[PDB]
RNA sequence: AAAAUGUUCU
RNA sequence: GCCCGGAUAGCUCAGUUGGUAGAGCAGGGGAUUGAAAAUCCCCGUGUCCUUGGUUCGAUUCCGAGUCCGGGCACCA
RNA sequence: CGCGGGGUUGAGCAGCCUGGUAGCUCGUCGGGCUCAUAACCCGAAGAUCGUCGGUUCAAAUCCGGCCCCCGCAACCA
RNA sequence: GCUCAACGGAUAAAAGGUACUCCGGGGAUAACAGGCUGAUACCGCCCAAGAGUUCAUAUCGACGGCGGUGUUUGGCACCUCGAUGUCGGCUCAUCACAUCCUGGGGCUGAAGUAGGUCCCAAGGGUAUGGCUGUUCGCCAUUUAAAGUGGUACGCGAGCUGGGUUUAGAACGUCGUGAGACAGUUCGGUCCCUAUCUGCCGUGGGCGCUGGAGAACUGAGGGGGGCUGCUCCUAGUACGAGA
RNA sequence: CCUCCUAAAGAGUAACGGAGGAGCACGAAGGUUGGCUAAUCCUGGUCGGACAUCAGGAGGUUAGUGCAAUGGCAUAAGCCA
RNA sequence: AAUUCCUUGUCGGGUAAGUUCCGACCUGCACGAAUGGCGUAAUGAUGGCCAGGCUGUCUCCACCCGAGACUCAGUGAAAUU
RNA sequence: AGGACCGAACCGACUAAUGUUGAAAAAUUAGCGGAUGACUUGUGGCUGGGGGUGAAAGGCCAAUCAAACCGGGAGAUAGCUGGUUCUCCCCGAAAGCUAUUUAGGUAGCGCCUCGUGAAUUCAUCUCCGGGGGUAGAGCACUGUUUCGGCAAGGGGGUCAACCCGACUUACCAACCCGAUGCAAACUGCGAAUACCGGAGAAUGUUAUCACGGGAGACACACGGCGGGUGCUAACGUCCGUCGUGAAGAGGGAAACAACCCAGACCGCCAGCUAAGGUCCCAAAGUCAUGGUUAAGUGGGAAACGAUGUGGGAAGGCCCAGACAGCCAGGAUGUUGGCUUAGAAGCAGCCAUCAUUUAAAGAAAGCGUAAUAGCUCACUGGUCGAGUCGGCCUGCGCGGAAGAU
């Protein structure tokens, strides 16, 4: 029960938070970009930007399969390039947890994603009812790459989580 | 818990458990444990049984529950006498004969899938053997 | 307090008459709900489906037809 | 001394033994490990 | 016939 | 004499054999008034009692001295 | 868990009353009156009718079950 | 022409109370206790996910499983309605062990002291009060400990009769009302001279082979079996100290 | 009172066993003669939509029976005249 | 509360310790104004509680004196079976 | 003065004890209340039974009171309880159904009996004619059920966001296909039995049916098999069918209506057998042959536990030396990398190779802050016979604590 109480303070707290240099497309910085959910490239190995209509760009991370759809469809929209001076803030990790679901582990798993110096923005869950699996998505804001491996690892590191990934 | 999700009727007779079982052979799976012991598998012990065995495995290699609990055994309440017609469903079983398979088990190695139907088999009341998916 | 303590006379339905059986016209051979047994020769299926002989002789059940019914002849002797 | 209706050896060290007809761990390793049939 | 009230300190 | 406990934003308290600290109030700063309350927004705004040690890294663990709160012993 | 009654717009009540028409008061919102808030005036939005099954042409309505409520009787030795 | 629907239709036409009750019955049928049962209860054990820094198993023990006991709440209605007196207290107890203390021991997350848990062990012991009818409980202060059960929830031909459970009265409540309530309140007859068994005592008769008086033996039976504190060992072992 | 099951393959068969219905309706919903064949699904097509009506194919009684259920029903007992 | 189930309500008093008593709260299951309400001196073989005194009520029984009980003599029942 | 005070007589009756077959059908003793009053008491009177009287308790009205007593109606009525008296012989039930202001009563039928009549009537079995839709089975149907397939239809996201609609995606996902179960109220199947009809044989006292007289009974019980209910609890409960008891003795089951065997006309100091037994209590094997247990199992119990012990076919290592002890090694690239704070076989993650090799895992467990260190697998000797571990079943052990 405290296990429980402990998890939706957490969640609350979660949903209280959510209450230019970046993205150097081809050696021309300040153009008008985004980073897709596809897959969300931070310091990713290499990026590309396609060149939207509206919106102007979206960054899609290199070696994606919607990109390379794209890439089939129309290569001339596509546009490689450098992930800029690396943002100050360099925002987005979704961070998808599967777990097996016993009274407290979702609470331990916010927990454990608190105090860690990362901002939450948002938090997805559900039980999947396949087995007793707790699934979730934390929409998370992080400053690197090696800074997001430690998260990772902590979250590991807690024994109930299965498996821990973008 | 394993329950039928919609039924005909609420209250079933209570019946009779002889004979052996059709379910007797390995069919999905490499492993299987294999009900010596006839008796009622309720769905909570089934339940317990499975997450045993899933535990075990450390959910590698997938696992198949062939028993279901499809027969709804009712109870009165204490302090309740007899007439009164019958009592409402507690709970819910599987009829369980001799050969009835109860779970099946592949993606494991043997030794490893067997230390999970011990388990399996500690969690069920009625005697529970291991065994293989035979050629015909 | 059950809901379910109601159910009805049982109306003595099935076969009265069976296979060889020698009967008098008018006798019943089957009492039924449908026509689970049809009149066949020298048998009459009466308003309940009620089968009764419209002949003397022996009762004769019969498989016939490519819906494969029971039939109810009546073999005069 | 454990007493149970199951005893086991409980690592390679546990050595069963049934002195009057009781059957009994017994381990040198580590003395928790003793057991009784009881 | 019916018409209540006006945040504090300047 | 000896021991044990406690010493964390202004101030209430939260977090401990180790991962850069929060909740309330209070405060700020804006809109706005003469300034306020109200209303509307935005914000940690800290010598973790000082000094050393241990460590790949200390609020926390070991000292070392302080301070307070005990609980013990002591009869010139 | 035995007998009834109820769960409907933010609140309270109607409707159910024998399926097919969502109404009344207060509140809310937008105007107006005022110096300004009240009161008052005008206009407006609002409801998967506890939930889940079911019966149906169709359910708020009929029926079952479950969730919460309100009565209630729970005794004689 | 009858929701004569209690539907083989008692009349055209009918509801309650009784603790003021009465008669005839019933153990065909309840309350009491016994019996059978064991859902529940309590006590065990099986599995071991975890917790326990590490480490399932010192201690715990999820999800589940299997038993025992008869021991709670119940089920059944077999015993008793030509009476088997009910709760509690008192007085005497007696057995069981699933031991609370005392004795022995294993493991310990056992340094010592103290504990925890498990095994064995039933010899003896095993609280006075306050409150309440209470058992129970809570509280006070003890105690080596304040065991848990059985015994007609032992024991009313032993006592009590505070409670429940007649007749009076009242409150609350429901009932139009008589009245009614595991609601409350005040008041409210507890009989028996022991035949038999049993038991505690205590004699007579005969026997034991001739008798009598003594003294014995001891088959067997009973009783008894509790424990504190203090001091020494030694402020020694142990412990960084306490 | 009726339907099923309980009910142990004739009938029957209890329980304060488990399920639902009836206390009617219809002068056509009866009689007969002639004819017709369903639910659903796909593709298409005015408003027309997941769902009205129309094309054809698949489908083959899954439907229907004035109402409960069971047994029946294409020779239709179903639906038209 | 002669009323209050939950309930030994909570708080205070009284006690070493108070399900009773007294006082107070009010959340009156379900008080209430002539089937009267709330007060009330006096009264009561009235109910409850406390204190002093007093005590074999008790700790925890002891002895003693008488009437029975026991033995003898006389008379001589009873329920029950 | 006073329904004033205290307190005798007098009236009363609060407490206690006694007594309860009493001294007494309500008293005694000790106390206790009133004791000039609505007091008390004598004598006589009046009030009458649904009537009186009642400072009200249903109190009192002659030891009697929610309707006095006595007599009569009257032998009320009693579906209830009890009881119902000599003998022998034959037959011999029921505790079911249906209805019942009925459920412990009663009525008709079923069964019992006595009587008369009647057919090859009935029963047994054998061959034929049948209908079943239970057991079982099955899953096309009704539902339900797990998995795999391809997948409309939703959801996410990427193109685009007015859309067309395109792409896809460790999201869900109906229909359809393949495999899997389950069902009292499912059946594209389907027994045994039972039931009905026929023919035939022997048997059987007509055993069958009809009518008529007389009933009884309509509380059943346990045992078996099939179920419902309950908890696949009850000597529970309600049904079906047979048995027994009821109404049935004898023998066995220690004792034990209902279990087993077996139907007592009488008698016998004859014999044979049934169940069950055969060392002694206690009638008969201390019988025979081959095995098993060692627990007093037998002579009470489960999951689970265990080199308990027997039997069976089959398998791996085995005098190219096993298994177990005993003696040594158990290295190099190497700190594999990586990921971490560190990780050097051993937080973990990923490759998991080769080399010198007699053999040595990028390491099975312990161990460190990590190294180190200590065992192991694997290897050679040492040693000289089998050993290892399934799975089969037999019997056993623990699990296994209660009260005189
Ligand atoms: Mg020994
Ligand atoms: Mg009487
Ligand atoms: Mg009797
Ligand atoms: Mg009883
Ligand atoms: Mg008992
Ligand atoms: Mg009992
Ligand atoms: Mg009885
Ligand atoms: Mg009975
Ligand atoms: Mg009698
Ligand atoms: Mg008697
Ligand atoms: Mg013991
Ligand atoms: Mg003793
Ligand atoms: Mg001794
Ligand atoms: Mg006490
Ligand atoms: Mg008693
Ligand atoms: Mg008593
Ligand atoms: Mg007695
Ligand atoms: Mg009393
Ligand atoms: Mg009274
Ligand atoms: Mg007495
Ligand atoms: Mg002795
Ligand atoms: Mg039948
Ligand atoms: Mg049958
Ligand atoms: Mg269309
Ligand atoms: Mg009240
Ligand atoms: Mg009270
Ligand atoms: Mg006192
Ligand atoms: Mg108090
Ligand atoms: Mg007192
Ligand atoms: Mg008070
Ligand atoms: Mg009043
Ligand atoms: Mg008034
Ligand atoms: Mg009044
Ligand atoms: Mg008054
Ligand atoms: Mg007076
Ligand atoms: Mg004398
Ligand atoms: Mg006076
Ligand atoms: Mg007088
Ligand atoms: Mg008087
Ligand atoms: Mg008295
Ligand atoms: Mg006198
Ligand atoms: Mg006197
Ligand atoms: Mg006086
Ligand atoms: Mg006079
Ligand atoms: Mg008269
Ligand atoms: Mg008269
Ligand atoms: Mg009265
Ligand atoms: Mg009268
Ligand atoms: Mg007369
Ligand atoms: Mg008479
Ligand atoms: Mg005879
Ligand atoms: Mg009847
Ligand atoms: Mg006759
Ligand atoms: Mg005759
Ligand atoms: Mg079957
Ligand atoms: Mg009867
Ligand atoms: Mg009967
Ligand atoms: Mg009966
Ligand atoms: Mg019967
Ligand atoms: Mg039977
Ligand atoms: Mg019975
Ligand atoms: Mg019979
Ligand atoms: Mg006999
Ligand atoms: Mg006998
Ligand atoms: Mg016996
Ligand atoms: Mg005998
Ligand atoms: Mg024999
Ligand atoms: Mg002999
Ligand atoms: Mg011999
Ligand atoms: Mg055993
Ligand atoms: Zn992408
Ligand atoms: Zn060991």
């Amino acid at each position: 029960a405290e296990e429980q109480d402990a998890a939706a303070l957490k969640q609350l707290q979660q949903k209280s938070y959510t209450p230019n240099g970046r993205v150097v497309v081809e050696g021309v910085g300040n153009l008008m970009h985004h980073i897709a959910r596809c897959c969300q490239p931070i310091p990713g190995d290499e990026i590309v930007g396609f060149i939207t209509q509206g919106r102007g760009i979206s960054v899609h991370r290199a070696d994606c399969e919607q990109l390379a759809e794209l890439r089939s469809h129309a290569p001339e929209r596509i546009v490689d390039a450098v992930w800029g001076e690396s943002y100050s803030a360099g925002y987005s990790l979704v961070v998808r947890v599967v777990a097996n679901d016993r009274s407290g582990l979702l609470r331990d798993i916010t927990t454990i994603l608190a105090n860690e110096k990362v901002n939450v923005l948002g938090v997805a869950s559900r039980s999947d009812t396949k087995q007793q699996l707790a699934t979730i998505d934390m929409t998370i804001e992080i400053y690197n790459l090696q800074v997001l491996g430690r998260v990772l690892g902590k979250l590991n590191q807690v024994p109930d989580v299965i498996d821990a990934r973008r | 818990m394993l329950q039928p999700k919609r039924t005909k009727f609420r209250k079933m007779h209570k019946g009779r458990n002889r004979g052996l079982a059709q379910g007797t052979d390995v069919s999905f799976g490499s492993f299987g444990l294999k009900a010596v012991g006839r008796g009622r598998l309720t769905a909570r012990q089934i339940e317990a049984a499975r997450r045993a065995m899933t535990r075990a495995v450390k959910r590698q290699g997938k696992i198949w529950i062939r028993v279901f609990p499809d027969k709804p055994i009712t109870e009165k309440p204490l302090a309740v006498r007899m007439g009164k017609g019958k009592g409402n469903v507690e709970y819910w079983v599987a009829l369980i004969q001799p050969g009835k398979v109860l779970y099946e088990m592949d993606g494991v190695p043997e030794e490893l899938a067997r230390e999970a139907f011990k388990l399996a088999a500690a969690k069920l009341p009625i005697k529970t053997t291991f065994v293989t998916k035979t050629v015909m | 307090s059950t809901r379910n303590g109601r159910d009805s006379e049982a109306k003595r339905l099935g076969v009265k008459r069976f296979g060889g059986e020698s009967v008098l016209a008018g006798s019943i051979i089957v009492r039924q709900r449908g026509t689970k047994f049809h009149a066949g020769a020298n048998v009459g299926c009466g308003r309940d489906h009620t089968l009764f002989a419209k002949a003397d002789g022996k009762v004769k059940f019969e498989v016939k037809g490519p819906k494969n019914r029971k039939f109810i002849s009546i073999e005069a002797e | 001394m454990k007493v149970r209706a199951s005893v086991k050896k409980l690592c390679r060290n546990c050595k069963i033994v049934k002195r009057d007809g009781v059957i009994r761990v017994i381990c040198s390793a580590e003395p928790k490990h003793k057991q009784r049939q009881g």
